[PDB]
């Protein structure tokens, strides 16, 4: 009918707006933050996708966890995650944030950042290249594109 | 009929602000050996629309504000004072022809700091209040040199009327007899709108940390409108154009080009230098700019008397 | 007449934009957040430096209010008197600045 | 044997010193330019 | 090394440890921005500091 | 053997003094910085058009892991457990048993891609070139469990990327 068409077009509009202006915050913990800085370099140019460089935590959309999440750092990570306005997304970069990586069996390393925050995109590597993090960002954009919030609201 | 004039003044201001955001992103990118946004639209022409919609569907922060009244009132004042400082601007004919338009602009610019003060006080954070107090002190301290420079420049004009400022520069540009005032005025307007290398609130808490994304966008839009307005005012003051009374489009195109070049110079400045410290810019103002501004003010009072060149009162 | 119409238009456009910026995510039903400055509960420390620069700005603003009618006053016939009074006023401005300078008034916010 | 080796004559020159062009006019020349601009404007 | 194929002890001495220790003496009588400049002028990577 | 950075005394004659004072009053070095940033504006940017243009790589590149086969269909891994012994992160789990025709083959070969540090020790400890680190790097997943590869996933990766892995090995095997 008409209402389903209207909510489908509005959903496409809001998903295009959200996926094309992803403002990231980056947790500069370890090596993978240096590789994030290298993706923000002129060669790969995160800004040209609408993805700004080092936005504020109070206005960012996607939060990137690039490095090792230790036991002394995890409550601060949760506190930063809780203050982000919705819609919020989390990208895990590298093995240390994915599952612990080299320091998985350590006494002071959280075995994956998914034990603290919900994670949408997992980027594998040690460090994953700037190409790989760019691919993960674009895959997150694809995930945002196929969201169906207004259709779900109309059907309920 | 007059509301058509008001609307065609105020809607292109918002359009120019959004495309100023796009232009600044692209120019900084091309100045940092990279590209700006070129994926969202053809050469990023759709970036401000997407960014505006995203910021207007963002979750609000919902702070524990000490006063919801001034929490509402601060963006109201910021946007109203950003939009109301365009009506005596000659383009080449001002929308509201004012006999004292220059001093009206000075009054509005002096009144503009209440948004910073109320945004700092409304947020419960004490560090936000301290940042707001420092920003207010810097703003008023540069209001001082704005007033002295404008007073000393106006002695070649003869009145406070903004339309006579075109008539004064009918022969030569006003940057030729008052270039030190032009340099000090440009730096003072750069520090007036809180721009680099004077944007201390981005360097190590802002005055609007607890504000929601929408009101933050409104504050930022007011700041960019202030930037464009100040550059147009500087162009009118020092780089006056040739105005044919039968073809106003000549003056409109000429000062549009000059003011766009001055705003691009603002963006050029913001990506070349490190930021100042607070005491360093206070030293630059109270101990470098102010004595030379006073000396040049005395010089430009006593000069037209000794040259038999008093400008006409009317 | 036209001026206050323009003022009302600017005020109502600003308040319309602020109302839409506030109350539009209010129609969203996102979530309820608990949320349980670097200083926790410290009192604001009173600094004499910020008050001193504020009062110095106020006094210089007053002498600016005195200096303002110079473009109109330059059209007088008594040009020697007006020139002498203008130079005396700006000299008093300079002397007040120099007294603030020498007695360490502009210190740590120079 | 084949290996990654430098050539027989070696490589070309590679700079490692500071290089600042020292361009523009003198202090007297720029002061004279500014004073001349002021005089033209006043005239 | 105790003679086996695995090390008995491996201490890593990093310069960032000593520089961050001296940061208190560096930043005495300075401002907050001078503190961040002092932190910058010591090449501090916290992977070598915390280890 | 050493040099004195910043030990240049300033000249005190009137020429140098007026040059420094003119530089102070007219802001010469600020104009220098502005002009050079302007010169850097008019250069072609170094940005490549991802995903339509890819950054350069080498045949030694270490990306996604794969299990290879002999050029007869038979797999190359003979369950010697050297790769899991040399793995610095203990990301490899191997279980073996003799299969139906008596060959020494693995029954379980798991690699944890969230534990692995992508160091390439396994592909150089393999005596038969069975385990390799292929050239693929764009394999981000939306779930943690999709990064826990079993034997079937690694064999599928080998069958998928053989036409490139064999060429990279042919290009690089004389340096080993
Ligand atoms: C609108 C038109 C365009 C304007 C210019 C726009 C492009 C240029 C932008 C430049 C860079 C801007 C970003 C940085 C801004 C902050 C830095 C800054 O401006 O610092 C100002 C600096 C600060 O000085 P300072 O801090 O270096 O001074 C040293 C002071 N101590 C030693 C105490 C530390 O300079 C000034 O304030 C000078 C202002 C202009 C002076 C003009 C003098 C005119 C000539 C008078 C006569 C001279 C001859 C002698 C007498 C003869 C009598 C007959
Ligand atoms: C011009 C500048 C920009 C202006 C604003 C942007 C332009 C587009 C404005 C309409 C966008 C769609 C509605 C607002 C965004 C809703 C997003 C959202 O979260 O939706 C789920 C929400 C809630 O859906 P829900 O019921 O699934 O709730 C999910 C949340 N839980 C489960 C936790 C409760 O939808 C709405 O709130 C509907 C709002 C109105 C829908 C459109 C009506 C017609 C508009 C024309
Ligand atoms: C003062 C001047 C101010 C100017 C401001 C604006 C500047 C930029 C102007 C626009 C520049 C070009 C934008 C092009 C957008 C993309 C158009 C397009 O082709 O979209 C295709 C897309 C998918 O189409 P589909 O049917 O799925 O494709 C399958 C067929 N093979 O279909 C869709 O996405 C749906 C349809 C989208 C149509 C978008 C059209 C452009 C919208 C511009 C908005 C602003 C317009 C100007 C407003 C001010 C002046 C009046
Ligand atoms: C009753 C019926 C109407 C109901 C309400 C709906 C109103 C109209 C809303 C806009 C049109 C709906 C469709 C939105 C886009 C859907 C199609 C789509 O996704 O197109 C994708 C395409 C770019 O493809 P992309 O995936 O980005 O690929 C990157 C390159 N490899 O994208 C493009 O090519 C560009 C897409 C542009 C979308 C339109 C332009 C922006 C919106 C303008 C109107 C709203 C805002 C007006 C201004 C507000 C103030 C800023
Ligand atoms: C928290 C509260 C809300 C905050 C946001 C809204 C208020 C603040 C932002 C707007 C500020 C508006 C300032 C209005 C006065 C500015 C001075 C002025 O009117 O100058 C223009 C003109 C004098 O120039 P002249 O050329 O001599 O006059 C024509 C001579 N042939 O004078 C005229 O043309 C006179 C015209 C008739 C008189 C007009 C009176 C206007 C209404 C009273 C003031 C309204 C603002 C009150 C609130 C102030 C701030 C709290
Ligand atoms: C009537 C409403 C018009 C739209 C609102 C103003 C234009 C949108 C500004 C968004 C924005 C952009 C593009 C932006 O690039 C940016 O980074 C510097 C911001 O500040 C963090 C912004 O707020
Ligand atoms: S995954 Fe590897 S590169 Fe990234 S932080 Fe951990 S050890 Fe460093
Ligand atoms: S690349 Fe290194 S860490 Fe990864 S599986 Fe092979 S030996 Fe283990
Ligand atoms: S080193 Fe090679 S042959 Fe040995 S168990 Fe590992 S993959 Fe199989």
């Amino acid at each position: 009918s008409r209402g389903e068409y209207v909510v489908a077009k509005l959903d496409d509009l809001i998903n295009w707006a959200r996926r094309s202006s992803l403002w990231p915050m980056t947790f500069g913990l370890a090596c993978c933050a240096v590789e994030m800085m290298h993706m923000a370099a002129p060669r790969y140019d995160m800004d040209r996708f609408g993805v700004v460089f080092r936005a504020s935590p109070r206005q960012s959309d996607v939060m990137i966890v690039a490095g090792t999440l230790t036991n002394k750092m995890a409550p601060a990570l949760r506190k930063v995650y809780d203050q982000m306005p919705e819609p919020r997304y989390v990208v895990s970069m590298g093995s240390c944030a994915n599952g612990g990586g080299y320091y998985h069996y350590s006494y002071s390393v959280v075995r994956g950042c998914d034990r603290i925050v919900p994670v949408d995109i997992y980027v594998p590597g040690c460090p994953p290249t700037a190409e790989a993090l760019l691919y993960g960002i674009l895959q997150l954009q694809k995930k945002i594109k196929r969201e169906k919030r207004l259709r779900i609201w109309y059907r309920r | 009929m007059f509301m058509i004039n008001v609307l065609t003044l105020i809607i292109p201001i918002l359009l120019a602000v959004a495309f100023l955001t796009l232009v600044e992103r692209k120019v900084l990118g091309y100045m940092q050996f990279r590209k700006g946004p070129n994926v969202v639209g053809p050469y990023g022409l759709l970036q401000p629309i997407a960014d505006a919609i995203k910021l207007f569907i963002k979750e609000p922060l919902r702070p524990a504000t000490s006063s919801i009244s001034m929490f509402i009132l601060a963006p109201i004042l910021a946007l109203t004072l950003a939009l109301t400082m365009w009506i005596p601007l000659p383009m080449p004919y001002p929308l509201i022809n004012m006999n004292l338009g220059v001093l009206f602009m000075l009054a509005m610019s002096s009144l503009a700091v209440y948004s910073i003060l109320w945004s700092g006080w409304a947020s419960n954070s004490k560090y936000a209040l301290i940042g707001a107090l420092r920003a207010v002190a810097q703003t008023i301290s540069y209001e001082v040199t704005l007033a002295i420079i404008l007073l000393s420049v106006l002695l070649m004009n003869g009145s406070f009327t903004l339309s006579t400022l075109i008539i004064t520069q009918e022969q030569v540009w006003l940057i030729f007899p008052a270039w030190p005032l032009a340099m000090m005025w440009f730096i003072s307007t750069l520090a007036e709108t809180n721009r680099a290398p004077f944007d201390l609130t981005e360097g190590e808490s802002g005055f609007n940390v607890e504000y929601a994304a929408g009101p933050f966008a409104l504050f930022f839009m007011a700041e960019y409108a202030n930037i464009i307005m100040m550059n147009i005012f500087t162009t009118t003051l020092f780089l006056g154009a040739f105005h044919n009374p039968y073809m106003p489009e000549l003056y409109t195109i000429n000062f549009t080009i000059k003011s766009l070049l001055l705003s691009i110079t603002f963006l050029w400045i913001r990506a070349s230098y490190p930021r100042f410290r607070y005491d360093q810019l206070m030293h630059l103002l109270w101990k470098n700019f102010l004595p030379l501004t006073l000396a040049l003010c005395m010089w430009h009072v006593s000069l037209p008397i000794l040259l038999s060149s008093i400008p006409p009162q009317t | 007449m036209n001026l206050m119409i323009t003022l009302l238009t600017n005020f109502t456009l600003a308040t319309l934009l602020v109302t839409i910026a506030f109350w539009l995510p209010q129609l969203n039903v996102y979530s309820e957040k608990t949320s349980p400055d670097p200083m926790g509960s410290a009192r604001l420390p009173f600094s004499m430096k910020f008050f001193l620069v504020a009062i110095t700005f106020l006094l210089f603003d007053l002498e600016i209010a005195l200096l303002l009618p110079l473009p109109w006053a330059s059209q007088t016939t008594n040009l020697n008197t007006m020139l002498t009074m203008a130079l005396l006023l700006i000299f008093l401005l300079a002397v007040s600045l120099a007294y603030e300078w020498t007695q360490k008034g502009l210190e740590w916010t120079e | 044997v084949k290996q990654d080796m430098p050539p027989v004559g070696g490589y070309g020159p590679i700079d490692y010193k500071r290089n600042l062009p020292r361009r523009g006019l003198s202090g007297y020349s720029m002061f004279a330019v500014g004073i001349g601009a002021l005089l033209f404007g006043y005239w | 090394s105790d003679g086996s194929s695995r090390p008995y002890r491996c201490k890593i001495k990093a310069p960032g440890f000593a520089h961050l220790a001296g940061l208190d003496k560096m930043s005495k009588g300075h401002m907050l921005a001078d503190v961040v400049a002092i932190i910058g002028t010591q090449d501090i990577v916290f992977g070598e500091v915390d280890r | 053997t050493y040099k004195y950075v910043n030990l240049r005394e300033p000249s005190m004659d009137m020429k140098s003094v007026t040059d420094r004072a003119a530089q102070t009053l007219l802001w010469t070095e600020l104009i220098r910085g502005l002009g050079m940033t302007l010169s850097y504006l008019f250069r072609e940017p170094a940005t490549i058009n991802y995903p339509f243009e890819k950054g350069p790589l080498s045949p030694r590149f270490r990306g996604e892991h794969a299990l290879r086969r002999y050029p007869s269909g038979e797999e190359r891994c003979i369950a010697c457990k050297l790769c899991e012994a040399v793995c610095p992160a203990q990301a490899i789990t191997i279980e073996a048993e003799p299969r139906a025709d008596g060959s020494r083959r693995t029954t379980r070969y798991d690699i944890d891609m969230t534990k692995c540090i992508y160091c390439g020790f396994c592909q150089e400890a393999c005596p038969v070139d069975a385990i390799v680190e292929g050239p693929n790097f764009e394999f981000s997943t939306e779930t943690h469990e999709e990064l826990l590869y079993n034997k079937e996933k690694l064999l599928n990766n080998g069958d998928k990327w053989e036409a490139e892995i064999a060429a990279n090995i042919q290009a690089d095997y004389l340096y080993r």
